[PDB]
DNA sequence: TGCGAAATTCCATGACA
DNA sequence: ATTGTCATGGAATTTCGCA
DNA sequence: TGCGAAATTCCATGACA
DNA sequence: ATTGTCATGGAATTTCGCA
């Protein structure tokens, strides 16, 4: 009221315009805008006025204030209408993100085979003599893809495969999601004891576990073909739909998995005799300068509105599964680590630390 | 003549009976002829099904040209001739009662005996679960001859299992005792 | 043979380039070409050849071609190669579309109130007095919005609901998807009695229904903020819900929807006061000027690689609810005739007339 | 003085008791005092429940500054008292034994009465299947004074149910027998 | 040194729950 | 503590066969 | 006739099962 | 016989207050 009496007098206070005329009617500060005689509200009741104009709808920045210029002005409205929203719990909580991620990262492809596999299951599918599920080990180097049948996506059938897989290598790491049957303490001793590092996906983000994702596409795209018109009996077509794959051409490779692993096809139909010629270690030494001259992609170009991560930001994580009626995001969250352009640690919810992916975060708006 | 390569050959036979271990008692053992690399197989009966079985498995990740074995009768069978018709495998057959293949090959199954016995001793009934341990001494094990182990020949890479510590092969005078008197 | 036979000798034939020594070896024809020596099967092999490459994991244009390059040469090969690819079945059926479709249409906004309904269900939601369903009706021009609990997406509730809502007023036509509330004769019925045109969106495309589709998601935002810490009771927060977002403003038409229905606010928070000396007369003139200058959206720029429809056309419709390892596309279809640039009808896989989105076609490939 | 206009005050009152129709007995009828537009709502009684369960449908809708009625006791109860403030609604109250309100309300409230009396003979027990037709017949009928429908000054837009066969509003000698025997 | 056609490369599209 | 991927078929570009 | 700041407009993003 | 839509908040652009 201090502020707003020097008004009506006359003189000049920060933030008003001097060219209008303020008038006192019916016991409230007005003045002749433009649009029309609004209401100038002392600075003590503002709060009180944009929570009021909020609730109605918790409408954000440009539907919340057209609501109070119906009414009212004072200097920098959006500025308190701002300050509100970046208060509003529920607001910041359901609310969608209108950031786009930055774009994807092409991480190398790994140098030699073994080096890393990438694992993932495929199911539940229609029972096959008594099976569900099948567990796909891809190597991420040769594309080289082991099918096996399972009942459930279980640790111990999982297991049971692995030790059957690598009678023949042992990888230096395995990648997986965070699926049930891979984070278990009996998958970790089970990987301790070969020397193999286990290496897990961030949560609810099966693009980290892309590789074998895109294997199991070709996989049930080749089954959907070999079943049509028949009865959904995949069982006995899962060593066929391995063997078809790993010897099928990757047409930007110009070589098939089984070439890229072994340097030589087996007996298999139309199988390439380019080295018959050559001694083994002749087609060995072709075959290293073949691994390490194959097509690897960029990074895209960002899009318009991207944002990217910075230490001691607010952000967001995605709800996991979230209930019906019940928000999408939770409470905002500080960021620890960038450990790249796509991967942060931040300070949870809960109050762990959490290793999460950018696409399943939003930074707080209004900061 | 063109150079030996790997899926040129694969030699076969069956090791037992052995002792029963998870309901298992044979062994089809399978021997690439250039590369040295072994695969092991359990088996149930030296019979045409135990060894077409084990061998889809195997044929689901490389085909070779020939296949070569004794005279025994799960692979003179009529039927083990149209499986392999069936995939473009040549069957070759040594001659009764005189056992050929290769030099490497015929060292390559004595280590595999003699490997065998020597984690038999104690453990009679436990070998179904060393398989795979087995296999991976046997391919990562060092070719005098080609100055190169099975892995190396068959994937052009040194393995993340190089098995420096060469095993004695040989029964020390404890196994000697204790397996006699079975 | 005959053609081949020609070959040996050095008699030249169109196809076969003359700077290439054809020689006969092993019973086979031959020829000396830079990737190597490959066998030239004579014509009436050659289909079978193409047939069992592509079979072995029914793979595309590039990736047969690898194949039978690794043992074959002969004029055009490719030409063979798409020859068979069209007349896969199992791979035109499975096989996934790389061709957009068209950019979207934005229809005009209906030039009057009443002129057209939009009408859809949501749900089931948890459980509130019983209720587990809210139909949700939107008027196209004003974006005025009513809604009613049911029990069930059924006709008999929303008979009931809309009796309760045309004792306002009957609209033109009512635009619903093809859910079975809406399909069902007895609903017909009820329309044909009140001189209501009933208009059906293509189906299993909710981009038509796009306006009470997005309606729907302000509801469920705003359900969800009032519902944050509390049990999901949504049952008595209707009403509040519709009242709130039918005076919200939409910042890009700088009007509410009730402002856009009656042209003057009612007794509700921050009622605009622009127009209290106007007559009702002057009002309601003001308010047709509003309603004809409304901003509109115009089509998007068409991708790179976007299709459009012919007539005559061999298309393939998206199967509905695809089975585990079955097709995701049916048998191709010919395109009867183009209705806009983004709906056709098509002469169906059963034998019927169907009328579809483009969203839910894809172009038969290899013709 | 300002123009009048919409949504400036509500008339409300109570119709009944009528024959049970699907159990209502009562009609609440609101009228805006502007447009003329009328809102008909059954309930089971002339209690402050049922008028405010009815109205809380219609301020969902739209709110008034004021609402005007009779000194009933539903509306002049503490419990509707408030329920108006909450919603920042005025409550206007004629005086007692001396009922107004306008011309253009007065009228409406008798064409109401007449038009349920003509449609009540032969079937008294089916108006509540009738009142959404009712409405939509008062709503659109032409105004002599404002010289448009209640649907046109409160929506600025013609009809799409035009009743241009305006009805006679009075019995004919069949139907005043009849409902002069119940 | 240049033309028409074939062969090869390019790359947006979409699906891996 | 971690990271998208790649078959597909029209289109765009390069290469081939010949002069 | 031009400057700094506020006000307004622009528009990519994402979700309606 | 049919057809996407629009709240949201940073950024880009225009307008305002003053000289
Ligand atoms: C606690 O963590 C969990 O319960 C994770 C469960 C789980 C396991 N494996 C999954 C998923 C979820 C899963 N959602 C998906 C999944 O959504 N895949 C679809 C998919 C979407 C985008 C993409 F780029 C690739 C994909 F495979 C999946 O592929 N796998 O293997
Ligand atoms: C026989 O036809 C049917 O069974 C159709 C059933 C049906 C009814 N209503 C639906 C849907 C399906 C349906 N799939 C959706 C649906 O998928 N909505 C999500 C959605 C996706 C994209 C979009 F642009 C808008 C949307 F609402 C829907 O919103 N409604 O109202
Ligand atoms: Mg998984
Ligand atoms: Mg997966
Ligand atoms: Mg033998
Ligand atoms: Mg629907
Ligand atoms: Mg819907
Ligand atoms: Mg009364
Ligand atoms: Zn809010
Ligand atoms: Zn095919």
């Amino acid at each position: 009221d201090a502020e707003l009496d020097q008004l009506l007098q006359g003189h000049y206070i920060k933030g008003y315009p001097k060219q209008y005329t303020y008038f006192l009617e019916d016991g409230k500060v007005k003045v002749s805008r433009p649009e029309g005689v609004k209401i100038i509200p002392p600075q003590s009741d503002r709060q009180k006025i944009v929570l009021q104009a909020h609730n109605l709808a918790h409408t954000g920045r440009e539907a919340t204030l057209l609501k109070i210029a119906n009414l009212y002005w004072w200097p920098n409205m959006r500025k308190d209408v701002v300050k509100q929203l970046g208060r509003c719990q529920q607001c910041l909580i359901t609310n969608a993100s209108n950031k786009a991620s930055g774009p994807i990262l092409r991480p190398d492809r790994p140098q030699k085979p073994f080096d890393k596999f990438f694992i993932d299951y495929i199911g539940p599918l229609p029972p096959s003599q008594g099976y569900l599920y099948v567990l796909v080990v891809v190597d991420g180097m040769t594309g080289f893809t082991w099918l096996y049948p399972t009942k459930a996506p279980s640790t111990s059938a999982t297991v049971k495969s692995l030790n059957v897989l690598t009678s023949i290598a042992i990888p230096k790491v395995i990648h997986s999601d965070q699926g049930a049957a891979f984070t278990s303490s009996t998958f970790a001793e089970w990987a301790k004891e070969r020397g193999i590092h286990l290496e897990f996906s961030t949560p609810y983000h099966p693009q980290s576990s892309g590789k074998v994702e895109r294997k199991n596409s070709d996989i049930k795209r080749l089954l959907t073909k070999l079943l049509v018109g028949r009865p959904t009996k995949w069982y006995d077509l899962l060593p066929v739909v391995q063997l078809a794959l790993n010897n099928t051409y990757s047409p930007v490779l110009k070589y098939t998995p089984h070439q890229l692993l072994f340097g030589i096809d087996s007996n298999t139909p139309f199988a390439n005799q380019d080295t018959l010629d050559l001694t083994r270690e002749e087609e060995l030494s072709l075959l290293q300068e073949i691994r390490t001259s194959l097509y690897h992609p960029s990074t895209p170009p960002a899009s318009s509105r991207s944002w990217s991560p910075v230490v001691g930001q607010l952000v967001q994580e995605r709800v996991a599964r979230p209930a019906s009626l019940r928000p999408r995001w939770h409470k905002p969250s500080t960021v620890l680590k960038v450990l790249n352009p796509r991967t942060v640690v931040i300070l949870d919810h809960l109050g762990n630390n959490r290793t999460v992916s950018i696409d399943n975060l939003k930074p707080t708006s209004h900061q | 003549d063109r150079p030996q390569k790997p899926f040129d050959k694969f030699f076969i036979d069956y090791i037992g009976p052995l002792p029963p271990s998870q309901g298992y008692l044979y062994v089809l053992v399978v021997v690439d002829g250039m590369t040295g690399f072994t695969w092991l197989y359990p088996t149930k009966a030296p019979s045409t099904s135990a060894t077409v079985k084990s061998l889809n498995v195997l044929t689901s990740i490389a085909i070779p040209k020939v296949i070569h074995s004794d005279q025994g009768a799960a692979f003179t069978s009529s039927t083990f001739a149209e499986w392999a018709k069936e995939r473009g495998i040549h069957l070759e057959f040594s001659t009764p009662y005189h056992p050929q293949s290769s030099g490497k090959v015929e060292r390559k199954n004595s280590d595999i005996k003699r490997l065998l016995t020597k984690l038999l001793v104690g453990r009679p009934t436990k070998w179904y679960d060393l398989l795979p341990v087995v296999q991976l001494a046997l391919n990562n094990t060092y070719s005098p001859v080609l100055k190169y182990t099975p892995h190396q020949l068959l994937f052009g890479i040194d393995s993340n299992t190089p098995f420096a510590n060469q095993d004695t092969l040989d029964l020390t005078r404890e196994e000697e005792l204790s397996l006699l008197q079975e």
